[PDB]
C-alpha cells in the first residue's frame, strides 16, 4: 500500500513539474491527465475510493473540453510552440523558482512539526460520504448546487459569441 | 484475509497482460511486413489532391458553450452518484433535499434551453420549411 | 518463372511506374516456406478493397458487393474509405486525363502490400473513347495486376478476376519483414487464361437460338 | 421536441428493428457464384467467337 | 394512363426522394399497362434508312444486303438539317441536339443533361448548412458525374 | 509454494486471465460475427468459404493485420499517433474487468463498480480525441470535433441512467446488484433507466447510429484514416471489447445478470450477453444516423431530465416501501 501511494506521489509530481514547463499544449494536457490518474492513485491507496473515483470521473471530462478550446485556438503548428517559448527564458523563470522554493521549505518546516499516528488506510465507501453529505451537511450542498448555478449563469454571459 | 490479496493479485495480473498483449501486438505489427516507398506517400490523405494550408489551423467548435455547462452537469452528477447510494438512510428529509437540488438542476436547464442556449445550428440547417 | 520488381521513388527515374523488373528463377527453408505459404494464405483470403470509383464499373463492382452476389463469403467487401486501410485498389472506371494525377496520388497512399484490378476497356487500354481527355489504360503509370475485359464485367467476371488475384498472390514471394532479408517483390508468370481456356472454348459447337429465353 | 413526436419516433425505431429482424428470418437471394453457374440468356453479348458453317468450314 | 407526382411547393430532400418513389409507383402502373397490351407488329420501321435493315431480309435478299452493307460501313447518309429532341430522364430532363452537314456523321452533337444544372445550383442551395446537409443534399439530388461533364 | 491459500492466489489469477483471453477471443470472434450478422440481416450469407462456414476467416484477417505494414506518418505526433490504438484498446477492457460473469468468477469485487466503468468511459474518449489530434489531417480533426460533442451529448446522464440501478441496490458492486434482482429483474422498475443507458452504451463505443466520429458517409472513414496495420485493428478490437463490455455490463445491470431459472448461470450470462451483442448488429443495421447536433439536443434536453425524474421517482417508491 506503501508502494503505491508514494509510485503515484512520484508521479503526480513529475507530472506536473512537466505540465508547468512544457510548450505543447496537448503534452501538457496529457501529463495532467497522468498527474490527475496518479491522484486519484494516491486517494485510492489512503481508502478515500469515492475521491479517486470522482478524480477521474469528473475531470476526465474537464480536461476534455480543455482539449476542445486547445483544438479551437492554440494549435497553429510549430508557430504557437515558438511564440510560447520566447515568452519562458531563464530569468523568467528563476525569478519565482525561489520563491516557491521558499514556500515550500517553510510549509515542510510546518507539516513536520505536527504529531503523527500514521493513516491506517481503513477505506471510506460513498455511502458514509452520501450519509455525511445529505445528512450533517445540507446547506452544503444546497448552495453549492448555487454555487455552479452562479458559474453556469456567468459562463453563458460571458461566452455568447454574438 | 486471503480473497483480497488474491483479487488484487488477479487484478494487477488483468492490467499486465492486457498492456503487455497491446504492446506485444503493436510490436509485431510493426516488425512484420514490408515497408512501401512512394513520392506521396508522407502526405495527408485529402481525397487525393493537395491540401490548402494545413490541418493544424484553429477550428471554432460552435459546442463550446455546451462544453463548459457540461463541466458543471458533471458536477450536479457526481452529487446525484453520492446521493443515489445512500437513499434508504437517507429518509425521507434527504429526498426532499435532493428534491430541492434536481429542482434546481431543472430550472437551470430550462434556463439553458429557453434563452438560445443549447443551440449551436446555423440558420439554414435549422429544418424550417 | 518469376518476375522481380523493386522499386525506388527518389532514384533516377523521372516516368511512372518508378520501378524496375527482370525475370528471375523462384527464390524459394524448411520452415520459411511454410511461413511465406501461411502468409500468401493469409493475404489472398482477406482482401480488403478500396472505395475508389471513377464511372460505371464502380457502379457493378459495389453490386457485386451487394446480397445478392455476396463478394463477402470472399472475404472482400469491407471497402475501406482510406488508401492506407485498403490493399486492394479496384480502377473501375475511365482514367481521365484530370484525374490521372489524382490516381497516382491515391495509388502513392497505399501501403504495402498493394494489388491493382483494372475493371473495364476504359481501365484496361481506354476502351471506347479514343479521346483527347482520355488516358488510353491506367497501366500506362501504374502497375496493374489483372485486367478485366467489359464495359461494364458483370458482378461475376469482378469475383471472377479477384479469384484470378487470390491465385496470382498465393504462389509471390513477398519479404517476410522489412528489417531481414531481401525486399524484392516476387510475382509469378503464370500462364495466360486464354491460353488455358483455348482447350474448352474452341471445342463449342452449337449454343441456344437468340430468339429464345 | 413534442413528446408525441418522441413517442412516434420511438415507435418507429422499433418497427424498424423488428422488420430487420423478419429479414434475419427470411430467404436468402445470393446466386452461388462460382459454385452455382451462372444463368445467362441465351442473346447475352459476352466473348465474342468466329462460327463456322453446316458444312464444317468457317464462315467467314 | 399514368400521373406526375408533384409537391407542396418545397424541394425537400425528403420531398425528392417521396417525388421519386412515387414516380417508381407510376412506371410501375406503365410497365402493367404495357404488358397486359403490347402490339403485335415489326420491330423495326419500313423507312429505307431505318439502320441496320432487319436481318433476315439482309441475309437473304441483295437491296437489303447493299443496304446494311452501305448502312454498317460507312454510315447511314442523313440529310443536312438540325433536329432536336427532349426527354424525360430518370435524372431530369435529357436532350439530344443534333446538326447533320448531309454526311455519314454528326456536325454537331449537343447533349442538355440536368445533373449539371443541379451542381451548378448546388452552393447556392447549401451556403450556410453544416457538412450534413450538404452529405444529405449530394444523396438526395440523383446525379451522375458521366451525365454532368459529358 | 504448497499452501492452500497460494494455490487460491494462482486459481483466482488463471480465471482472470481466462477471462481476458476469452473477451478479448470473443472481440474478434464478434468481428467475424459481425460480418456473419449482417449477412444475416441483409439476405445473404457473409464470410463462409474460409475453411467450414468462414471460420477461417479470423485468422486470414489476423494475419493480414500482422503482415500489412505499420507505419508513422512523418506529418504525424508519434508518441499521440502510437498512444491512442492502446487506450482504446485497453480503456474497456479494465471498464470489462468488473463484470461478474459468475458466482465466483470475477477479476475485481470492486466497491466502486459503475463508478469505475464511468471512469473508464471518461479515459476511453481521449483515445479517439488524440487519434483524431495526432493524425495531422483535417477529416481527422473533424471526426475529433464530433466525438467531443457526441461525449458531451452523453456523459451528462450517462451516470444519472444507472443511478436508479444503484438506489435499487442500494450499493456501487456490481455483485450486490445483481443479487438485488433476485426476484424481478431490473429492466422493469428501471425502463426509462434501461433506454437511457442503451443509448449512452451504444455512445460509448461510437457505434452506430451513433458514429460520428468516423461515418464513412460524411467525414470519409473519419479520425482513423492514417491509421492502418495493427493500429487499425487495435482500434477496431478495442470497438469489439467495447461491444461486449456494455453488454455484459447491461445484462448484469438491467437483466440480473447470471441469475437464471434452470441453466447454469455462465450459459444465461452468454445468452443475453450474446443476445446483446446480436441487438447491437440489429441497431446498425436497422436505423440511420441522426445528425450531431439533433444527438447533442437530444440528450440534452430528453435524456437527461427523463433519468432525473426517473432518479427522483425511484427514490420516492424506495423510501415509500422501506
Ligand atoms: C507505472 C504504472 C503505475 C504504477 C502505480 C500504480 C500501481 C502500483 C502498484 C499497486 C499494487 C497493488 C497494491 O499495492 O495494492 C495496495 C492497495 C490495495 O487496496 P487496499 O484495500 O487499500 O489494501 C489493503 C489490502 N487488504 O491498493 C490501493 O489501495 C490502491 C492502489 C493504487 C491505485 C490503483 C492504480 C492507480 C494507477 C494510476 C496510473 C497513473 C498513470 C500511469
Ligand atoms: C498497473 C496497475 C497494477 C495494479 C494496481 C492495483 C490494482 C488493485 C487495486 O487497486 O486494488 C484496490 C481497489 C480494490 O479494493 P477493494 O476490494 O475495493 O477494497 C477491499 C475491501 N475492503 O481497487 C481499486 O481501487 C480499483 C480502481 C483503480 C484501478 C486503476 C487501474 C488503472 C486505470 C487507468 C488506466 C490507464
Ligand atoms: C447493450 C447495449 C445495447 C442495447 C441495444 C438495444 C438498444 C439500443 C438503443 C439505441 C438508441 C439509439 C438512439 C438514437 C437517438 C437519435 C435522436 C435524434 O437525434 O433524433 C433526431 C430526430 C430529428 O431531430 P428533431 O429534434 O426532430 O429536429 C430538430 C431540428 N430543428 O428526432 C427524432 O428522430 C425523434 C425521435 C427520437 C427517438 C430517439 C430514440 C428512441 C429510443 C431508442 C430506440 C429504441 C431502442 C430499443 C428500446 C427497446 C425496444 C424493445
Ligand atoms: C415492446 C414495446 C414496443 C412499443 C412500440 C411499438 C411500436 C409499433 C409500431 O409499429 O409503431 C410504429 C408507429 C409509427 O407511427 P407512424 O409513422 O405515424 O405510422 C402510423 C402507422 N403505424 O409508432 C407509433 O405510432 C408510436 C406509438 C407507440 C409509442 C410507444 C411508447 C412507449 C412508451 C415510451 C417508451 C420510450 C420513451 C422514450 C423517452
Ligand atoms: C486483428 C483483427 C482484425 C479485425 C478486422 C475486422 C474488420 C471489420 C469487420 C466488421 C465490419 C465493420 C466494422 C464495418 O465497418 C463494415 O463496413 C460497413 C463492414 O461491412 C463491410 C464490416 O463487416
Ligand atoms: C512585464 C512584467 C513582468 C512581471 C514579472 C514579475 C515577476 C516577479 C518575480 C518575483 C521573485 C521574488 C523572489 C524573492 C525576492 C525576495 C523575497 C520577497 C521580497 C522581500
Ligand atoms: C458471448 C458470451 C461472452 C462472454 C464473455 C465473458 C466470458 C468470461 C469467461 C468465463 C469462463 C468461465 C465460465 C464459468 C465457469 C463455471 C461454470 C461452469 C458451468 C457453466
Ligand atoms: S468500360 Fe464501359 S462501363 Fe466501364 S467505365 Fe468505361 S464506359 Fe463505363
Amino acid at each position: 500500500m506503501e508502494f503505491a501511494f508514494y509510485i503515484c506521489g512520484l508521479i503526480a509530481i513529475l507530472a506536473t513539474l512537466r505540465v508547468i514547463t512544457h510548450t505543447n499544449p496537448v503534452h501538457a494536457l496529457l501529463y495532467l491527465i497522468i498527474s490527475l490518474l496518479a491522484i486519484s492513485g494516491v486517494f485510492f491507496s489512503l481508502g478515500a475510493y469515492f475521491a479517486g473515483a470522482l478524480e477521474i470521473i469528473v475531470y476526465a471530462g474537464a480536461i476534455m473540453v480543455l482539449f476542445v478550446f486547445v483544438v479551437m485556438m492554440l494549435n497553429l503548428g510549430g508557430s504557437e510552440i515558438e511564440q510560447e517559448r520566447q515568452w519562458l527564458k531563464p530569468q523568467v523563470w528563476i525569478g519565482p523558482a525561489i520563491l516557491s522554493a521558499i514556500m515550500l521549505v517553510v510549509i515542510v518546516y510546518a507539516i513536520l512539526g505536527v504529531n503523527d499516528q500514521g493513516i491506517d488506510g481503513t477505506p471510506i465507501s460513498a455511502k458514509a460520504v452520501g450519509i455525511t453529505l445529505f445528512g450533517p451537511y445540507v446547506l452544503a450542498v444546497e448552495l453549492a448546487s448555487m454555487l455552479l448555478l452562479a458559474g453556469l449563469v456567468v459562463a453563458f454571459h460571458v461566452g455568447r459569441e454574438e | 484475509s486471503t480473497e483480497v490479496i488474491a483479487h488484487h493479485w488477479a487484478f494487477a495480473i488483468f492490467l499486465i497482460v492486457a498492456i503487455g498483449l497491446c504492446c506485444l501486438m503493436l510490436v509485431g505489427g510493426w516488425f512484420l511486413g514490408g515497408r512501401a516507398r512512394a513520392r506521396s506517400k508522407n502526405v495527408p490523405f485529402e481525397s487525393g489532391i493537395d491540401s490548402v494550408g494545413s490541418a493544424r489551423l484553429r477550428l471554432s467548435a460552435k459546442f463550446y458553450l455546451v462544453a463548459m455547462f457540461f463541466v458543471i452537469f458533471d458536477v450536479e452528477a457526481l452529487y446525484l452518484f453520492a446521493w443515489s447510494t445512500s437513499i434508504r438512510e437517507s429518509g425521507w428529509v434527504g429526498f426532499v433535499e435532493a428534491a430541492i437540488f434536481i429542482f434546481v438542476l431543472l430550472a437551470g436547464l430550462v434556463y439553458l434551453v429557453r434563452i438560445g442556449a443549447l443551440d449551436w445550428t446555423p440558420a439554414r440547417s435549422r429544418r424550417e420549411r | 518463372d518469376y518476375t522481380l520488381t523493386r522499386i525506388d521513388p527518389n532514384g533516377e527515374n523521372d516516368r511512372y511506374p518508378l520501378q524496375k523488373q527482370e525475370i528471375v528463377t523462384d527464390p524459394l527453408n524448411v520452415f520459411m516456406g511454410k511461413l511465406n505459404d501461411m502468409v500468401n494464405w493469409g493475404r489472398k483470403n482477406s482482401i480488403w478493397p478500396y472505395n475508389f470509383g471513377l464511372s460505371c464499373c464502380y457502379v457493378e463492382m459495389v453490386t457485386s458487393f451487394t446480397a445478392v452476389h455476396d463478394v463477402a463469403r470472399f472475404g472482400a467487401e469491407v471497402l475501406r474509405a482510406s488508401p492506407r486501410q485498403a490493399d486492394l485498389m479496384v480502377v473501375a472506371g475511365t482514367c481521365f486525363t484530370k484525374m490521372a494525377p489524382v490516381i497516382q496520388r491515391l495509388y502513392d497512399q497505399m501501403l504495402e502490400p498493394k494489388w491493382v484490378i483494372s475493371m473495364g476497356a476504359c481501365a484496361n487500354s481506354g476502351g471506347m473513347y479514343d479521346i483527347y481527355s482520355v488516358v488510353q489504360g491506367v497501366d500506362k503509370f501504374i502497375p496493374v495486376d489483372v485486367y478485366i475485359p467489359g464495359c461494364p464485367p458483370r458482378p461475376e467476371a469482378y469475383m471472377q478476376a479477384l479469384m484470378l488475384l487470390q491465385e496470382s498472390i498465393g504462389k509471390e514471394r513477398r519479404p517476410l519483414s522489412w528489417v531481414v532479408g531481401d525486399q524484392g517483390v516476387y510475382r509469378a508468370n503464370m500462364q495466360s487464361e486464354r491460353e488455358r481456356k483455348r482447350g474448352e472454348r474452341i471445342a463449342v459447337t452449337n449454343l441456344r437460338t437468340p430468339d429464345e429465353i | 421536441m413534442t413528446l408525441k413526436e418522441l413517442l412516434v419516433g420511438f415507435g418507429t425505431q422499433v418497427r424498424s428493428i423488428w422488420m430487420i429482424g423478419l429479414h434475419a428470418f427470411a430467404k436468402r437471394e445470393t446466386r452461388m457464384y462460382p459454385e452455382e453457374p451462372v444463368y445467362l440468356p441465351p442473346r447475352y453479348r459476352g466473348r465474342i467467337v468466329l462460327t463456322r458453317d453446316p458444312d464444317g468450314e468457317e464462315r467467314c | 394512363d399514368f400521373e406526375i407526382p408533384v409537391g407542396g411547393g418545397v424541394s425537400d430532400c425528403y420531398t425528392r426522394v417521396m417525388l421519386k418513389v412515387e414516380e417508381l409507383r407510376q412506371s410501375l402502373r406503365i410497365l402493367e399497362q404495357c404488358l397486359n397490351n403490347m402490339p403485335e407488329g415489326p420491330f423495326k420501321a419500313d423507312h429505307p434508312l431505318t439502320t441496320p435493315p432487319p436481318k433476315e431480309r439482309t441475309l437473304q435478299h441483295i437491296e437489303t444486303l447493299i443496304t446494311h452493307f452501305l448502312q454498317v460501313s460507312w454510315g447511314p447518309v442523313m440529310p443536312a438539317n438540325e433536329s432536336f429532341q427532349m426527354i424525360e430522364a430518370t435524372k431530369g430532363i435529357n436532350s439530344y441536339y443534333l446538326t447533320s452537314d448531309g454526311s455519314t456523321m454528326s456536325y454537331r452533337t449537343r447533349i442538355r443533361t440536368p445533373s449539371y444544372a443541379h451542381l451548378q445550383q448546388i452552393p447556392a442551395a447549401i451556403r450556410g448548412s453544416l457538412v450534413s446537409d450538404l452529405i444529405v443534399y449530394l444523396g438526395s439530388i440523383d446525379f451522375v458525374m458521366s451525365d454532368v461533364d459529358r | 509454494w504448497i499452501s492452500p491459500e497460494l494455490i487460491e492466489i494462482l486459481l483466482t489469477i488463471l480465471k482472470a486471465v481466462v477471462i481476458l483471453l476469452v473477451v478479448v477471443t470473443c472481440g474478434a470472434f464478434m468481428s467475424f460475427g459481425e460480418r456473419r450478422l449482417l449477412g444475416l440481416f441483409q439476405n445473404r450469407y457473409g464470410p463462409n468459404r474460409v475453411g467450414w462456414g468462414g471460420s477461417l476467416q479470423l485468422v486470414a484477417d489476423m494475419i493480414k493485420m500482422f503482415f500489412k505494414e505499420d507505419w508513422i506518418p512523418k506529418f504525424s505526433d508519434r508518441v499521440i499517433f502510437t498512444l491512442a490504438p492502446m487506450i482504446a484498446f485497453t480503456s474497456l477492457l479494465l471498464a470489462f474487468a468488473i463484470v461478474p460473469v459468475s458466482p465466483g468468477w470475477v477479476v475485481a469485487d470492486l466497491n466502486i463498480g459503475i463508478l469505475f466503468f464511468l471512469m473508464m468511459a471518461g479515459l476511453a474518449v481521449y483515445a479517439v480525441l488524440f487519434a483524431g489530434w495526432s493524425s495531422n489531417n483535417k477529416y481527422s480533426l473533424l471526426g475529433a470535433m464530433r466525438a467531443s460533442a457526441q461525449t458531451l451529448s452523453y456523459e451528462v446522464f450517462l451516470g444519472l441512467s444507472l443511478m436508479g440501478v444503484v438506489a435499487q441496490a442500494g450499493s456501487f458492486n456490481m455483485t450486490d446488484i445483481v443479487n438485488s434482482q433476485a426476484h424481478v429483474w431490473n429492466v422493469i422498475p428501471q425502463f426509462f433507466g434501461f433506454i437511457t443507458f442503451a443509448i449512452a452504451g451504444v455512445a460509448v463505443c461510437h457505434r452506430h447510429p451513433f458514429d460520428q466520429p468516423e461515418a464513412e458517409q460524411e467525414l470519409a472513414d473519419g479520425y482513423h484514416i492514417e491509421y492502418s496495420g495493427m493500429k487499425f485493428g487495435l482500434f477496431f478490437v478495442g470497438e469489439y471489447i467495447g461491444i461486449v463490455t456494455i453488454s455484459a455490463l447491461m445484462v448484469t445491470l438491467f437483466f440480473g445478470g447470471w441469475q437464471g431459472p434452470l441453466l447454469p448461470p455462465f450459459i444465461w450470462f452468454a445468452l443475453k450477453t450474446a443476445f446483446f451483442m446480436m441487438m447491437f448488429i440489429l441497431i446498425r443495421a436497422s436505423l440511420p444516423r441522426p445528425r450531431y447536433d439533433q444527438v447533442m439536443s437530444f440528450g440534452w434536453k430528453i435524456c437527461l431530465p427523463l433519468t432525473l425524474i426517473n432518479l427522483l421517482v425511484t427514490a420516492a417508491v424506495i423510501l415509500w416501501q422501506a
